[PDB]
RNA sequence: CGCCGUUCCGAAGGGACGGGCGAUGGCCUCCGUUGCCCUCAGCCGAUCGAAAGGGAGUCGGGUUCAGAUCCCCGAAUCCG
RNA sequence: AGUUCUCUUUUCUUUGUGAAGGGCAGGGCGCCCUGGAAUGGGUUCGCCCCGAGAGAGGGGCCCGUGCCUUGGAAAGCGUCGCGGUUCCGGCGGCGUCCGGUGAGCUCUCGCUGGCCCUUGAAAAUCCGGGGGAGAGGGUGUAAAUCUCGCGCCGGGCCGUACCCAUAUCCGCAGCAGGUCUCCAAGGUGAACAGCCUCUGGCAUGUUGGAACAAUGUAGGUAAGGGAAGUCGGCAAGCCGGAUCCGUAACUUCGGGAUAAGGAUUGGCUCUAAGGGCUGGCAGCCGACUUAGAACUGGUGCGGACCAGGGGAAUCCGACUGU
């Protein structure tokens, strides 16, 4: 059938603190199928940015729960993780917030 | 032990009021010359035997 | 992993004391004390070794 | 309630040693 | 507990001189009718939601009627 | 200030050891004058307690030497403590034998690939270990069907 | 002072369906109760002896500074 | 939630449903009906079963602590987010899902067997049956009667905190002693062994600091020799697991026996064999074993832990037990 997710980097993003294009290109490369994060297993899996929400569909099982797990490298790669956190907005979809400091 | 007779645990009662010091207006009393109760006990110290 | 512990005063393995576990609406899981397992009535006659049918146990 | 606030108040916490005999009795100042 | 088949037998319940109250427990694929009577807490377990409103306006008077949120 | 109440406190109402109670070291005057149940399940709401995680400890690489093993691994002579009968007793290697090889006999019988008579000869040969597995019963099999219907030819 | 002995040298039953005579009553109608009589009656051993033996029937959730299968909420069950 | 310099779709945590009632799986039956079986068949790990009725059909009963359901999502829990007096059973969103496997451990139910010159309580209490003394009404507003379903009332007394033991008990004490039980995770491993770890717990056992003499107490090592020491090999030491091979005198033929004596043991990459479900074949599943081979390291591999020294004889007592 298909899957459909997104990532919401709005808040940070209208910060200026992350590129989202560069996160989308991200996650081009990175993301596996089979142990390939090549091709994205030939176009099975597609990925489409908005102007603050990454959408990532898939004609085959792909699990939530690992972009969460790319996502947080993603973030640790760019020094984020002690002032970001990927919080499941919805059953489909994950969204960046702060925490609470000051 | 929790397991308890009434007789007992109406013994253990009595010992327990006793167990406490004299009233210190005791001490003002004309003829008075106890300073203290003689008869404390400490579960510890000294057993009660029943 | 949860450990169990006797909910009586009755801390022996006696024929009286025995237990099956059980999980609750709280998601944990307690003793509870099983009743003795009956037995059915045996036949009069004294020979046939089977227990009789149609009666509870 | 956030799990990271043990570790962001626990560092806090070291901080005091700079601050030995005026350390704030409460960081929640507010009220 | 006990668990009643049919909207006739739940009226009757609900009519004995014992019946304390009836809570209705909306759920997402049944309406769930349960009477407080002296020993049992009867139930009656509506899939239509047209009946179930149709049994909610047709209860005998008299007795507490509560929906649960 | 002394949180010895607190903790403990703390500990019921997570349910959780006292070992895994966090009070938020600046705010120990805070926490100090909670004596209830009541007021500790606020400071837990509201952060200044706090439950830790339990300690990590991993199955990784027992599960990554569980599949080596799987594949014959770190199981020669040299690491070996129990006997061949303690490691995989015989009764049980037997008892797998008789069930695999009659359960096949009353398939054959059932599906007529053999007689009753052919099974019951083959039924006391099995318990006699005749035949060690599945397929030297099943080719012995053949044999006899392929002798039978030899003789019967000629009769 | 007591001891032995526990069914052994004992008139060891104060009970019962039913029936008959009265005395009373009450939803006085007819049913209770009571006293006596008739009838029937083995248990054959007073009593004590187990918080591990026998022995009906309670579980879930919440709650305290300290008690809860005991309190509160909910749902049950045994016995009379 | 942790890690992320590199790698890791990764690692960790967590992912409910009580009693009682109903329904159904499952397990058991020395229970019934048909029928009549040798070319004997059925059948278990073992057994064991049959003309006093086997196989094969079709039933019945008992337990169902398992699953579904009423309970019951309203509760509980996980997470995210809002309020409040803020010491509210506070309020909302989402979730509480789908499968596999096992001589595994713990409990429990059941079947079947072995052992006894051992045969492994009683009573309170409850129930069925046999009998048929009796009672009930004359065709009705029916009666006696009811172990059926509901409904009504009550359940008095005493115990209940906590310790339960390197500090709440007994040893004069917070005494290295003694003192009856229940539950019991991962790894290695035959393992409730030892060694490390999670849950939970603790602060080194009635004190600390600085030194590192002698003599101690407790552990180690030692060239060459190897009991010369000593009353005496006391003490320590050697052997040790497992696989394969091999095993004497004597014997009460059961043993002796792990006799004695050898070889092997790591890591890695492979090969072969050992099954289940569905429709001599095809497909899909799967769980640990055994054997064999190559390669490989400074010959090191039961690498820690665990873990018999052996042989020839004499005396005594048969033995196990005290
Ligand atoms: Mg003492
Ligand atoms: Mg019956
Ligand atoms: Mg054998
Ligand atoms: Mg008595
Ligand atoms: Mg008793
Ligand atoms: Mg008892
Ligand atoms: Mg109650
Ligand atoms: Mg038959
Ligand atoms: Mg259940
Ligand atoms: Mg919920
Ligand atoms: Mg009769
Ligand atoms: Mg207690
Ligand atoms: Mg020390
Ligand atoms: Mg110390
Ligand atoms: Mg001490
Ligand atoms: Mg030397
Ligand atoms: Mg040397
Ligand atoms: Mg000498
Ligand atoms: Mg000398
Ligand atoms: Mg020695
Ligand atoms: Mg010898
Ligand atoms: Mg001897
Ligand atoms: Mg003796
Ligand atoms: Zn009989």
């Amino acid at each position: 059938q298909l899957l459909k997710f997104t990532l919401d980097c709005t808040h940070p993003v209208e910060d200026g603190i992350m590129d989202a294009a560069n996160f989308e290109q991200f996650l081009q490369e990175r993301i596996k199928v089979n142990g390939k994060a090549g091709n994205l297993g030939g176009g099975v899996v597609s990925l489409e940015r908005s102007k603050s929400k990454i959408t990532v569909t898939s004609e085959v099982p792909f699990s939530k729960r690992y972009l969460k797990y790319l996502t947080k490298k993603y973030l640790k790669k760019n020094n984020l993780r002690d002032w970001l956190r990927v919080v499941a907005n919805t059953k489909e979809s994950y969204e960046l917030r702060y925490f609470q400091i000051n | 032990s929790s397991h308890k007779t009434f007789r007992i645990k109406r013994f253990l009662a009595k010992k327990q009021k006793q167990n406490r010091p004299i009233p210190q207006w005791i001490w003002m009393k004309t003829g008075n010359k106890i300073r203290y109760n003689s008869k404390r006990r400490h579960w510890r110290r000294t057993k009660l035997g029943l | 992993v949860q450990r169990l512990t006797y909910r009586r005063r009755l801390s022996y393995n006696t024929a009286s004391n025995k237990t099956r576990l059980s999980r609750t609406p709280g998601n944990r899981i307690v003793y509870l004390y099983t009743k003795k397992v009956g037995k059915a009535p045996k036949s009069a006659c004294g020979v046939c070794p089977g227990r009789l049918r149609g009666v509870r146990a | 309630v956030a799990k990271q606030r043990i570790r962001m108040a626990n560092e806090k916490h070291s901080k005091n040693i700079t601050q030995r005999g005026n350390v704030a009795k409460t960081s929640r100042n507010a009220p | 507990p006990r668990k009643i088949e049919e909207i006739k037998d739940f009226l009757l319940t609900a009519r004995r001189k014992d019946a304390k109250s009836v809570k209705i427990k909306k759920n997402k694929d049944n309406v769930k009718f349960k009477v407080r009577c002296s020993r049992y807490l009867y139930t009656l377990v509506i899939t239509d939601k047209e009946k179930a409103e149709k049994l909610k306006q047709s209860l005998p008077p008299g007795l507490a009627v509560k929906e649960l949120k | 200030s002394m949180l010895r109440l607190q903790k403990r406190l703390a500990s019921s109402v997570l349910r959780c050891g006292k070992k895994k109670v966090w009070l938020d070291p600046n705010e120990t005057n805070e926490i100090a004058n909670a004596n209830s149940r009541q007021q500790i399940r606020k400071l837990i709401k509201d952060g200044l307690i706090i439950r830790k995680p339990v300690t990590v400890h991993s199955r990784a690489r027992c599960r990554k030497n569980t599949l080596a093993r799987r594949k014959g691994r770190h199981m020669g002579i040299g690491k070996r403590k129990g006997t061949a009968n303690a490691r995989m007793p015989e009764k049980v290697t037997w008892m797998r034998r008789m069930r695999i090889l009659r359960r096949l006999l009353r398939r054959y019988r059932e599906s007529k690939k053999i007689d009753r008579h052919m099974y019951h000869s083959l039924y006391l040969k099995v318990k006699g270990n005749v035949f060690k597995n599945k397929r030297i019963l099943m080719e012995h099999i053949h044999k006899l069907k392929a002798d039978k219907a030899r003789k019967k030819l000629l009769a």
